[PDB]
């Protein structure tokens, strides 16, 4: 459906797809590397 | 217009006009209103059924004949834990390279048809079919069964639709009956045939 | 001329009229003109570096497998000791290098204003284009061919991306180039990047 | 010793923080069975505090008088993984979005209607600009060159 695809396009659906992945991003590289102070590398 | 329909004395949806192989009007969702949609859709279902058949093949032939048996081979469900010549990692590397390169030509004649019909090596050579998905040539259709008149093309390609859909019905059921049941497929057939009143989910 | 991808349009400013043009520029750098012109002359520079690298880096280890010198490692020839100190060394290379480098970037500017010598002024490069001098630069007078100028190209894309190997390889491994095709040869299937 | 400080390794404050939140999680554990959820909960707290503070230990950090690390910013090469490198990647990062954001407002402004593709993003449009954002230090310095980066 193009209307349904417009309506995914949208602001709010678009920016809350995109935060909700960008949360579970880091939460996951905050859960494989706990606890970083300094980049040891 | 007057083609046999899913769902008898019903209307079926207007992008479906009955021209396409494998046709019963039934979309009732509309997920390819839109013709480009419709012909990715196709595309897919091609391919899905393409491998299905193979997969089907693959697991209930080596199967029954381990059951009566002439051969000795192991589960499929548990045949991806036996140790092989290397690590299961390199082989995934090796098959991602070669179906990479594979799969990506396909892509191309998808966005842009008849674009790479030409042997990049050896240019005395070609594919020959003028329809997307069916690529013909003597690689694809070495016995030339892929050509003829419009009536010999609808059977054959309704046939291959109408056989995909079955293999991949079947083999998602082989799937959730190893789940379930937890014994080989053949072994199920076999109880559903000693007892089919009481052999049952 | 070639598709660097089959199925996919050449970008507009990549008419062909280059040497090694394939159509490649996924990420648009060379849109505006003065991007293409300088960034002609990065690749050739970079490119010819890279192949005398590469060949210096390879070949003083391939003694091995015939035994004429004993040389050590690219990555150890640094530590020895030499005739005069790194410091004295630097700077003069600095100070050769500045110059050569300032004459050359004044062609890219003005092309044929540093034709001429400064000190013995009865000598000239012949005009030619802008970064192919010629002159004494050339002194078997090679015919400079686009198939001669296609060939150079691509051997030092090439030579690039061995480069780069070379130096993420021994990073991880902490080998030698040349050790590490050996081991590859040995056991093809189990001697990968993925080391099971 | 920069500022009077001294490495953690060698502080006592610091491992006596160590026991005290070691002997605090384990105080806890005494009320349940050792085989119940809970105590292996407990477990891993414990075994995740004791590999934080190796950790810190071991990267060379300095404490003060309180057993605290404490970050040297002024630009010692000893301390650069504390503020120089991450300081980079973060302006790295900030760059690409900002410069995808630039491409993708400069690309639309020829529109009949350039409005109702800021409310309805073109996803097409941004997926093919959003790779270009990668080298966005040469683009940007290239632009600057040419007299391209500010509006005239
Ligand atoms: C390009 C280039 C790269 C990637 C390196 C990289 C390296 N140099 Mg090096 N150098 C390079 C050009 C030059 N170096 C040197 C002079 C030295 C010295 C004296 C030393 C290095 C050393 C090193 C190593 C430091 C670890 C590393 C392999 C060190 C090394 O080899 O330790 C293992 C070392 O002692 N380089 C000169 C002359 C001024 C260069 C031109
Ligand atoms: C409980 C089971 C379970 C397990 C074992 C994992 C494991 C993982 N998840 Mg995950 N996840 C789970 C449940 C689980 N998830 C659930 C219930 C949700 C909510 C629906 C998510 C949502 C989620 C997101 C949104 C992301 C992960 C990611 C990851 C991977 C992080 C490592 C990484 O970035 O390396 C790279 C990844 C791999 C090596 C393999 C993948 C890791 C393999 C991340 C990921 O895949 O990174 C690319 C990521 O972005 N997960
Ligand atoms: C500009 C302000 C700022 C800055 C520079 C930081 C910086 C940091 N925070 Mg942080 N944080 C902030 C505001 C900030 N925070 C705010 C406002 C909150 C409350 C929501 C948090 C909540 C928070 C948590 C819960 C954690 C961090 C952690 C961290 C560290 C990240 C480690 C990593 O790999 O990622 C890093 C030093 C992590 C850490 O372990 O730090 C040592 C961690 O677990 N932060
Ligand atoms: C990738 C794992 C894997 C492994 C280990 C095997 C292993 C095997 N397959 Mg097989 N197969 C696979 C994937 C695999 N297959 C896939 C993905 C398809 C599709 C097939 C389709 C297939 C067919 C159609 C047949 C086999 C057969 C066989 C057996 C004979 C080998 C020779 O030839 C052997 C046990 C043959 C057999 O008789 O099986 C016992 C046979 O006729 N396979
Ligand atoms: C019920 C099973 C079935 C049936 C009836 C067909 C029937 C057909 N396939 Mg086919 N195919 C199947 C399964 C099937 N396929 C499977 C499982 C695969 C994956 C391995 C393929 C892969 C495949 C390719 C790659 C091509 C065909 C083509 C064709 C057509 C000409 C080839 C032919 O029959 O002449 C025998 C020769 C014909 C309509 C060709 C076509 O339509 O182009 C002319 C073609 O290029 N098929
Ligand atoms: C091609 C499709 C197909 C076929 C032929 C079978 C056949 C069989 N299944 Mg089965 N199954 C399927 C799909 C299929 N399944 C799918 C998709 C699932 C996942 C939901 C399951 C889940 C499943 C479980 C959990 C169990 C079986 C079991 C069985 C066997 C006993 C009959 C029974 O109670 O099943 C009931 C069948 C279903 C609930 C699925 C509905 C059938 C699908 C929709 C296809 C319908 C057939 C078709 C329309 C008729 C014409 C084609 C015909 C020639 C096959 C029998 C051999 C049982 C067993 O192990 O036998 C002892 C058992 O415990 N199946
Ligand atoms: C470009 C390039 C650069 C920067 C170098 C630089 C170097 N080479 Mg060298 N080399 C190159 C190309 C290059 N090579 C090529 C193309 C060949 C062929 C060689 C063959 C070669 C040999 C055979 C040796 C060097 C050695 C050396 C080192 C000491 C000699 C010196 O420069 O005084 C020095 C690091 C010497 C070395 O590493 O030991 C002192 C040495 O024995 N090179
Ligand atoms: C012309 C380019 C070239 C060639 C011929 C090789 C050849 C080789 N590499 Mg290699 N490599 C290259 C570029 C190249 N590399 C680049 C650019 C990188 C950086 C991304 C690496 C990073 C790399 C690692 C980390 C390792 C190798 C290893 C190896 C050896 C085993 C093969 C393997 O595992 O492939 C690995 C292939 C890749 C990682 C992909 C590189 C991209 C391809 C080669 C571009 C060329 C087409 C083999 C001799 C392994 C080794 O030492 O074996 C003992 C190993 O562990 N390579
Ligand atoms: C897609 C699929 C299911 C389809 C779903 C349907 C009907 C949806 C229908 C509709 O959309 C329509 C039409 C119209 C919409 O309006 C409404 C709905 C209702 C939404 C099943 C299988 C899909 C895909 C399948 C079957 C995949 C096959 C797998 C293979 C090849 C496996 C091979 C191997 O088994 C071997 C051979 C040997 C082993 O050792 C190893 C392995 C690798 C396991
Ligand atoms: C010059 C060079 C290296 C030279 C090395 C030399 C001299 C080494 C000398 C030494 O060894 C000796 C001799 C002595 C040894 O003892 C010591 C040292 C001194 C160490 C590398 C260039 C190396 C250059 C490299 C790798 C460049 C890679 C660039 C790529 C891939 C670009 C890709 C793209 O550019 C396009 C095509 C289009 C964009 O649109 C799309 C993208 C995708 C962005």
């Amino acid at each position: 459906m193009r209307d349904l695809k417009t309506y995914l396009s949208v602001a709010p659906v678009l920016s809350t797809l995109w935060f909700g992945s960008l949360a579970g991003l880091l939460i996951e590289i905050n859960r494989l590397f706990p606890d970083a102070l300094t980049f040891p590398f | 217009p007057d083609r046999p329909i899913w769902f008898p004395g019903s209307t079926p949806p207007e992008w479906l006009d009955g021209s396409l192989p494998g046709d019963f009007g039934f979309d009732p969702l509309g997920l390819s209103s839109d013709p480009d949609s419709l012909k990715w859709n196709v595309q897919a279902e091609i391919v899905h059924c393409r491998w299905a058949m193979l997969g089907a093949a693959g697991i209930f032939i080596p199967e029954f004949l381990t059951k009566i048996g002439i051969l000795n081979t192991p589960s499929w469900y548990t045949a991806g834990e036996q140790e092989y010549f290397t690590d299961k990692t390199t082989l995934f590397v090796v098959e991602l390279i070669l179906i990479g390169w594979a799969e990506g030509r396909r892509w191309a004649d998808i966005i842009k048809p008849g674009s790479v019909n030409t042997d990049p090596v050896f240019p005395n050579n070609k594919l020959t079919g003028t329809d997307v998905g069916y690529p013909g040539g003597l690689w694809f259709d070495p016995l030339g069964w892929g050509s003829g008149s419009p009536a010999k093309l609808k059977e054959l390609r309704t046939k291959e639709i109408k056989n995909g859909r079955l293999a991949m019905l079947a083999v998602m059921g082989a799937w959730f009956q190893h789940i379930y049941t937890g014994t080989g497929p053949i072994d199920n057939l076999f109880a559903h045939l000693a007892d089919p009143g009481h052999a049952t989910i | 001329k070639g598709e660097w991808l089959p199925g996919l349009a050449s970008p507009d400013y990549l008419t062909g009229s280059l040497a090694g043009d394939n159509g490649f520029d996924p990420l648009g750098l060379a849109e505006d003109p003065e991007n293409l012109k300088w960034f002609v002359q990065a690749e050739l520079v970079n490119g010819r570096w890279a192949m005398l690298g590469v060949a210096g880096m390879l070949l003083p280890e391939v003694f091995t497998k015939i035994g004429i010198i004993n040389v050590p490692e690219w990555y150890d020839a640094g530590k020895e000791q030499y005739f005069a100190s790194s410091s004295t060394l630097f700077v003069i290379e600095f100070i050769l290098f500045h110059y050569v480098e300032i004459r050359r970037w004044q062609d890219i500017k003005n092309p044929g204003s540093v034709n001429q010598d400064p000190i013995f002024k009865q000598y000239s490069l012949p005009k030619g284009e802008v970064g192919y001098p010629g002159g004494i630069f050339n002194p078997l007078n090679f015919a400079p061919t686009q198939e001669a100028k296609e060939k150079e190209l691509a051997n030092g894309r090439l030579a690039m991306l061995a480069f780069l190997g070379f130096v993420v390889q021994h990073n991880v491994t902490g080998k030698g180039p040349f050790e590490n095709l050996l081991q590859h040869l040995s056991d093809p299937w189990h001697n990968t990047i993925v080391q099971t | 010793d920069i500022s009077g400080l001294t490495p953690c390794k060698d502080s006592k404050q610091f491992a006596k923080r160590e026991k005290q939140q070691i002997k605090k999680l384990e105080s806890s554990l005494k009320l349940y069975a050792p085989e119940s959820a809970p105590a292996l909960a407990l477990n891993a707290q414990i075994e995740k505090t004791k590999r934080r503070f190796d950790n810190y230990g071991k990267y060379g950090l300095l404490c003060g008088s309180d057993g605290l690390p404490h970050l040297i910013v002024n630009g010692d090469q000893r301390h650069w993984g504390e503020f120089i490198t991450p300081g980079i990647l973060f302006l790295y990062i900030a760059g690409w979005i900002g410069w995808v954001g630039r491409s993708y407002l400069i690309a639309i402004s020829g529109e009949k209607k350039p409005a109702m593709k800021e409310i309805i993003i073109d996803v097409p449009l941004a997926s093919r600009i959003i790779f270009r954002g990668f080298i966005w230090p040469v683009a940007a310095y290239r632009e600057f060159l040419n007299g391209d980066l500010i509006a005239k």
